[PDB]
């Protein structure tokens, strides 16, 4: 089961690196009620997903 | 499989949502001073005593003290990166902890916050952590037993749901055992259990926890821990706590029960917050409110009737009774149960099981010393069949244990002596029982019966052991209808007397051991 | 710290001030004490033990801007209990009774950039609601916190700022 | 009209104007929140500010809240009404009936009884145990005072002399449980009621779970109920669970009322707030009030001072040991150490007396061999010291006695042992007239003629 | 850094007038009351020992004569006794 | 064993969970930074001053 | 860039006055400049305004008033690592022996929080230490406290240097030597009795001594544990000794006493529990890897219930006692097994075989320790025959618990011999159950494994 585990992190935080870069603008666009466009973010983003 | 990416993303999703951005105003201070866990705060003119005061990180102190000009708190935590000119914001909230059975299974901190690694809480809510018990007119008189696994002490010291039971003895004596196996035996019963552990070695406790886990009980129980090594604030208010996180139970009308592995510790933890507050200090160097510390904690542990928990509950649950059972357990240094800390407790609770280190040594376990040990309920509190199969049992054993003093090295009247020392001394021998290995209600109260009717004369001291297992697997393969009638009833008769007189006749006879 | 040994002397200060109709030459008279406790010499002779009624002389020789009568009494009454060194916390205390019995208060408004002096002006007029007291605004700026804005007035505080936002989002999850 | 300025544990500090500020033991009020706090002051210091305890959970208690002075101390129902009803320190009714339909309220905090009204009555008591109404007799009217460790009896004896001289008692009783059990008072409270006695006692409770106003006023809210029955020319029993503890709840908040500790972190008031409420429970000529208290030793010392400054204020005081309750004798009474203004020639009768010092001298005697026989063994005893032992364990033994009250315990049913039956028994053990029998033939029995007849069965 | 019953109106009478006329050597007023123990201000001309007069017809013996104040134990009942009598 | 095998999933996922969280609130207040601006900040403090 | 100005002197306790924001965390470190040399503060409170009360690492004459005082932003820090084997450090970590700088490329702080719950090690493992007497009558749990109750003239410190030899030879784990408040005499000579026995490269020693200044003895003890921290993240066995565990609760109290807080239980600090803790929770197994403790215990006025004795004894695990009588008998190790105890002899930890054998060779050895009371009164031959074995069979028995050390080579002569349990566990069970009884008692002493007893007796 260990090892099943092993494998089943990476299948989950490779698909995760999707959704990070969706929370991380809902999150500011609910701070910051003036909801922002993905345009000015697009590179900031890419090391959001990069890190994880 | 449970790693289901979308899970773990729609679970923050909902956060962003149910997220409130409006500004909120809130009263606001300095800290002035810090020093061995004590805080003085400046400011705070809106302060509480009693409430929670949030310091940068996610750390919280305990307003104590408000004095003209300052407010005086304890720090909850690692207290050493505060420093002189930090803000603090009172929060108005009076100290207060999570609770609800979403708790059940978990590793909790005395604030709340979950330990183990397996992420945040499922709780109904939130519950005051210092609270004054139910009054006079509310209680109800202690009717139900509550079966530990033992011999020892289920006859001869029984204990009843909305008892509060003193284990007190030297160091390495078995509380510890003689608490966790109470606890594991209500694994099926239907009782709730939470274990406290105060200033405990965090190794002892993640063992406890791995045992717990291995017999099956952590599903059942809340674990509370503040180790040696935490604050000294932690250490004292975790029994709260855990009282707090059993009164959920006790007020719905359902049964918990609670261990509060050290009140020795509680003891010291509050004399050293006292004495760094300047307090003056008496007897033994503990505060004036030693007592009242230990009354106000173990006072929770009720049993309530049923216009209680209909009137608290808004009229939810009906005809329900419910109580909250604890056992705390004392340290006592060298065999004094006469020192300033265990006779405060002693007067508190209603009873005490002593664990005596000279029978724990002498092989003798659990090392339950009768005539020092009672229980203030009697047997009010026992199964029909327990209540007649002991009798007196206990003071017939506190009888022989003196009697071994003087005849120890002459005796007069010596045959009835004779058979009363025999006797009591294969009683002994038969109460001795080896740990994790509990016993239902059945087994017990058969094993009474052999001892009682006279059964035992013939086999040796040497004997003993294997002519129980043997008879425990003889009713286990042939008379299991008795087993499970007696086990779901009180379950004493004249019909019952003569099905065990014949088990017994007929297992001595052709049975093996 | 003098917070708690103060607070008698400004209330006595105030209360006499008060019945004179004095109180703004009381204030700077408390203003001028508080400063020559400060002085370096001074400082020196107020922590040596003299004699009281010979350091409050000493003390009084230095100020010719105390009416006669009542400052310089109330440097005697100070100077007999040993408390000469209170004086620039009894002037605190006296700009507080004061502002509270003028109904008056002052705001710190702390914002990532100035402001618009519109919004200046309702927060004022709001404040001026949320508090009896008149209310002056002192604006200032902090780069620590990027929009929004934090009002401060007394001990409450209003965190209005888009940081603090961020850090009580941080601890919902 | 005045404003809390400070909140230390149980003492709160209030601040009033000059010309308004209360007097002492005057009762405030504040709104708690969703409550009312009544706070009793006891000191006025200077500058209009006054010192105060709460009377409930301090918790909760911001600076500046505006509290009230009501003009008057505390004041608690009292006499008739208050009959067969359970109430808070404050007077309060606490079990869920209506209210007390008092017609009068009484302050709480009295004068004694002159010196001129006072009464002595040399009229004897008589109770159902043989250890005490032989070594330590009591009379109607005066006061018995029950010491003990933790968890050696004093309870249980209490409720058995509850049950020997309450029910056969006509006049009204009073029952104050001061910082003790909840538990207990439930059970009580439902032996009394499944009794139909309870129309005949009042009850006052301020148990172990309240904060320490409580625990510090509710032996004096009691006093003042058994004085309104006194005062009506009536007779009263009164019963104190504990009265240790309203010294307790005195140091507990001494230190907060800034007084500097005595001898072992004490109130330097302790002598005197003791005798204050002990010189008010006396009988008098117009009235009188019998009392038992309860009182714990700390510790099992009969030095601390507690202990020690309570033994003068009562007349007949029963000692209560561990090291005879760990034997298994009860009551556990300690009779080298009990003892009676009553036990004397005049007032008991010469036979009585002289078999009370008889039983004394043999006890002491037995005391004095105990080291010898530690070291050398009991076979170096001169042929009639062993004789000298042999009585003091049959005496030893004999002073145990089952209680009714003790069935749920030992399932042996209680025994009611009159005095012309126990003065004989002793005498003929003295004597020499039981020599024959074993010791364990005297152990819990009732008269000697159980004795002896417990003898043919070993 | 405590108080020694420096309070609001005592200090503003001296305020007023600092080198306060003799009026009465021979009276002061009572600032505190409690446990038995008064604190009295004023009374220049107490002795230790002496008898001190209280309203009603009670007296109590001036025990500590320090620096403005006089502390004297009260011989009876002290509970009806109040500041500013 | 079947349990302590639901002990560690339970714990990896809380892991999992926790390292997405930060980043979460990382990248908000990154791209808030990135898109603040005094069209929207003027907005916000009318706001809270519409409130105040 | 200095900041602070000292405003306070009394003894080893200095008050230093920041600016009103940069004032000092609790326990970062200080420097001064007491005059042509260096002194180092370590906070201890915050007191208002500014002021931050502090104790001296070392001696405060010369200390004016005015100086300044330069903010060090973290906590008293020690090298750390391989660099540190062999050497001798004080509290500070600076070289205190004469060979020059320490090599080391990392340094730590001495302050840290215990491991957390979820670190600690889910097992429990036992130290096989290679000693007879300890690995049967007290095993050492991996990761446990060990007191050790000798006096003096018993061989305390060869029984360390055993433990140190072995742990390091037959493991592959270092140690570390603790000296709190100890004579220095001692220290100079475990320092030669080690170098001319080659252990010293693999041991770490530190040292603060009685004529040291109490923050020095009371800090030293952190400055062993965090080397022994280092070693243990590098995934060993580590073994830590701590010269006497007392005059860290001394230390401890003599600086509260300076402090000023209230006095507690018999004089102690009030703090003495967490104090205590604070330490003794930081050796632990870990999942990386552990660190066990070996300490001297000193009990004072010979009683078990004062409250430093029964504080420390809340967190040993075994306990082994040194007697001077089992010396005198030329036995060595001098362990006493009749008064040493470990938690770790239970049948559901050790097994059952080694419990039982450890509870035999108990019990024969307290009954032949009354027979002997028997013949020094009535002479021998009063004995039963059924007597007359357990004598023969109790002094085999004791014989066999001796054992030759590597270190002790240089006495005896005889090699040095390492004993597995199993070994131990084989030769009492043989002794016992009255095998080898037709060989002399003289076949057993000091011999190693009882197949070396044999082929003694056969060359004997
Ligand atoms: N019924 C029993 N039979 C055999 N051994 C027992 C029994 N109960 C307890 N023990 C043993 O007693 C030892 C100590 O027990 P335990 O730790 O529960 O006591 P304790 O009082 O909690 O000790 P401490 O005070 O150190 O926590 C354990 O090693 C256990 O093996
Ligand atoms: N007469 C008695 N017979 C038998 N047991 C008794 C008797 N009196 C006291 N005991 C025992 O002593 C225990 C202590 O109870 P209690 O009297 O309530 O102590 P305390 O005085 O502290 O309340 C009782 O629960 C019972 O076990
Ligand atoms: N294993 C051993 N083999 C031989 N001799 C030993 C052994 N252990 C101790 N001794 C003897 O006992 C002495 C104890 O001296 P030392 O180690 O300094 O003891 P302590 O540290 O208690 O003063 C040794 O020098 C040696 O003479
Ligand atoms: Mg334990
Ligand atoms: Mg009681």
């Amino acid at each position: 089961a260990q090892a099943e585990i092993e494998a089943e992190r990476k299948r989950a935080r490779e698909e995760l690196r999707k959704q990070v870069a969706i929370l991380a603008v809902a999150g500011a666009e609910k701070i910051i009620e003036r909801s922002v466009d993905e345009a000015a973010n697009s590179d900031i983003v890419d090391k959001l997903v990069a890190e994880l | 499989m449970q790693l289901n990416s979308t899970e773990i993303s729609e679970l923050i999703k909902q956060r962003i949502a149910q997220f409130n951005v409006v500004s909120e105003a809130h009263n606001e201070g300095t800290i002035v001073s810090v020093s061995d866990g004590v805080i003085r705060i400046h400011g705070l003119a809106d302060c509480m005593q009693g409430e929670m005061i949030s310091l940068p990180g996610n750390r919280y102190a305990i307003a104590l003290n408000l004095e003209r000009d300052s407010v005086g708190a304890v720090v909850m935590g690692p207290y050493a990166d505060l420093a002189e000119g930090m803000k603090v914001k009172c929060t108005g909230r009076i100290l207060e902890v999570p609770v609800g059975r979403g708790l059940l299974g978990r590793v909790v901190n005395t604030l709340g916050a979950p330990i183990d690694g397996k992420g945040p809480l499922d709780h109904d809510g939130f519950s005051a952590v210092e609270a004054i018990a139910p009054g006079v007119i509310e209680r109800q008189s202690v009717d139900q037993p509550v079966q530990t696994g033992y011999k020892a002490v289920d006859s001869m010291i029984p204990i009843g749901r909305g008892q509060r039971e003193l284990i007190i003895g030297d160091r390495q004596t078995g509380k510890t055992a003689l608490a966790i196996d109470a606890i594991i035996n209500q694994r099926d019963s239907g009782i709730k259990c939470i274990y406290v552990a105060i200033g405990q070695k965090a190794s002892t406790i993640s063992n406890v926890v791995r045992k717990l886990e291995e017999h099956g009980a952590l599903a059942n129980t809340i674990v509370v821990v503040a180790t040696a090594s935490e604050s000294a604030a932690l250490q004292y208010l975790a029994p709260y706590a855990g009282c707090a996180m059993g009164e959920y139970f006790r007020d719905r009308g359902e049964d918990a029960l609670i261990i509060y592995d050290d009140l020795s510790k509680q003891a010291v933890a509050y004399r050293q917050i006292s004495l760094l507050l300047r307090r003056p200090p008496g007897r033994e160097a503990f505060p004036g409110d030693v007592f009242y510390l230990h009354s106000r904690l173990l006072e929770r542990a009720a049993r309530v009737n049923a216009e209680y928990v209909e009137a608290f509950t808004k009229g939810e649950v009906k005809g329900k009774t419910g109580s909250l059972t604890a056992l705390p357990i004392i340290e006592t240094q060298a065999g004094d149960v006469s020192a300033f800390v265990p006779t405060n407790v002693i007067s508190i609770t209603d009873g005490q099981i002593f664990l005596e280190t000279n029978l724990f040594n002498a092989g003798i376990r659990p090392a339950v010393n009768p005539g020092i040990s009672v229980s203030r309920v009697g047997g009010a509190a026992q199964t029909k069949i327990m209540k007649k199969l002991s009798g007196g049992i206990r003071t017939a054993l506190a009888q022989y244990r003196e009697l071994a003093a003087f005849s120890q090295f002459a005796s007069d009247l010596d045959d009835a002596t004779r058979k009363q020392l025999d006797h009591g001394q294969k009683v002994t021998e038969l109460l001795k029982q080896k740990q994790y290995a509990p016993m239902s209600v059945a087994q017990q109260s058969l094993v009474l019966f052999a001892a009682e009717r006279g059964y035992l004369a013939d086999v040796e001291l040497s004997k003993i052991g294997s002519f129980e297992a043997a008879l425990l697997a003889y009713v286990d393969r042939d008379h299991a209808p008795l087993m499970q009638e007696i086990n779901q009833t009180g379950g004493y008769n004249d019909e019952i007397e003569g099905k065990l007189k014949g088990i017994l006749d007929s297992f001595k006879a052709t049975q093996s051991w | 710290e003098f917070i708690t040994v103060a607070r008698p002397y400004a209330k006595a200060a105030f209360d006499f001030a008060v019945e004179h109709q004095s109180v703004e030459r009381w204030q700077d008279m408390l203003a001028f004490a508080a400063e020559v406790t400060k002085n370096e010499q001074m400082a020196e002779l107020l922590s040596g033990a003299l004699a009281p009624e010979t350091l409050a002389e000493s003390f009084i020789a230095v100020a010719g801007e105390q009416l006669d009568e009542n400052g310089q009494n109330l440097i005697r009454v100070m100077a007999e209990n040993g408390r000469l060194n209170a004086l620039p916390d009894v002037l605190e205390q006296f700009i507080h009774l004061r502002a509270v019995s003028e109904a008056t208060a002052e705001v710190d408004v702390i914002s990532a950039a100035a402001l618009s002096e519109q919004q200046l002006a309702k927060i004022s007029a709001a404040m001026e609601k949320r508090l009896s007291r008149k209310v002056k605004l002192n604006a200032k700026i902090d780069k620590s916190v990027m929009a929004g804005v934090i009002i401060r007035a007394g001990d409450m505080v209003i965190d209005g700022s888009v940081r603090g936002r961020l850090e009580r989002l941080a601890d919902v999850l | 009209t005045g404003k809390i300025v400070q909140v230390i544990g149980a003492v709160v500090d209030v601040e009033f104007p000059q010309d308004a500020v209360p007097r002492v033991y005057d009762a405030l009020e504040v709104q708690n929140g969703n409550e009312r706090l009544v706070l009793e002051v006891q000191q006025q210091l200077g500058g209009g500010i006054v010192r105060t305890i709460a009377m409930g959970s301090s918790d909760g208690l911001r600076r500046g809240l505006d509290v009230k002075d009501l003009e008057h101390p505390i004041e608690v129902p009292v006499g008739k009404a208050t009959l067969g009803r359970i109430m808070n320190v404050l007077g309060e009714p606490v079990d869920m009936k209506g209210e007390i339909g008092e017609e009068e309220r009484w302050a709480i905090h009295r004068a004694a009884p002159s010196y001129e009204e006072l009464s002595n009555s040399q009229e004897l008591l008589e109770t159902g145990i043989k250890v005490i109404d032989l070594m330590a007799p009591f009379a109607k009217g005066g006061k018995v005072g029950l010491f003990g460790g933790a968890g050696v009896g004093k309870t249980v004896n209490m409720m058995e002399l509850i049950r020997n001289i309450a029910i056969e008692h006509s006049g009204y009783s009073v029952f104050a449980g001061v910082g003790e059990r909840t538990r207990e008072g439930n059970d009580f409270y439902h032996e009394m009621t499944d009794s139909n006695v309870i129309d005949k006692v009042s009850l006052v409770y301020g148990q172990m779970n309240e904060p320490p106003g409580n625990r510090l006023r509710v032996a004096l809210t009691g006093l003042t109920m058994a004085e309104k029955f006194r005062d009506e020319g009536r007779d009263v029993l009164l019963f104190v669970d504990n009265i240790y503890r309203y010294t307790l709840a005195g140091t507990e908040v001494s230190a907060l009322l800034g007084r500097m500790p005595s001898a072992v972190g004490y109130q330097p008031t302790l002598a005197e707030e003791m005798g204050v409420l002990q010189e008010r429970i006396t009988s008098t000529k117009t009235g009188s009030i019998t009392s038992v208290q309860a009182v714990y030793v700390p510790a099992d010392d009969l030095t601390d001072p507690s202990p020690a400054t309570t033994f003068a204020h009562l007349d007949a005081t029963v000692v209560l040991s561990r090291q005879i309750a760990s034997l298994g004798i009860y009551p556990a009474v300690d009779p080298l150490d009990s003892t009676s203004r009553q036990l004397d020639p005049l007032v008991v009768g010469q036979e009585h007396y002289d078999t009370a010092r008889g039983v004394q001298s043999i006890l002491q005697r037995y005391q004095e061999l105990k080291d010898i026989i530690a070291i050398l063994g009991m076979d170096e005893l001169s042929e009639e010291d062993k004789l000298v032992v042999a009585r003091a364990r049959k005496i030893q033994r004999f002073l145990s006695q089952p209680f009714f009250v003790a069935e749920v315990f030992t399932g042996s049913p209680g025994k009611y042992v009159s005095l012309k039956d126990t003065i004989r028994g002793f005498k003929g053990i003295m004597e020499g007239e039981y020599d024959h029998l074993p010791e364990q033939a005297f152990y819990m029995v009732g008269s000697i003629e159980e004795a002896v007849e417990k003898a043919k069965k070993l």
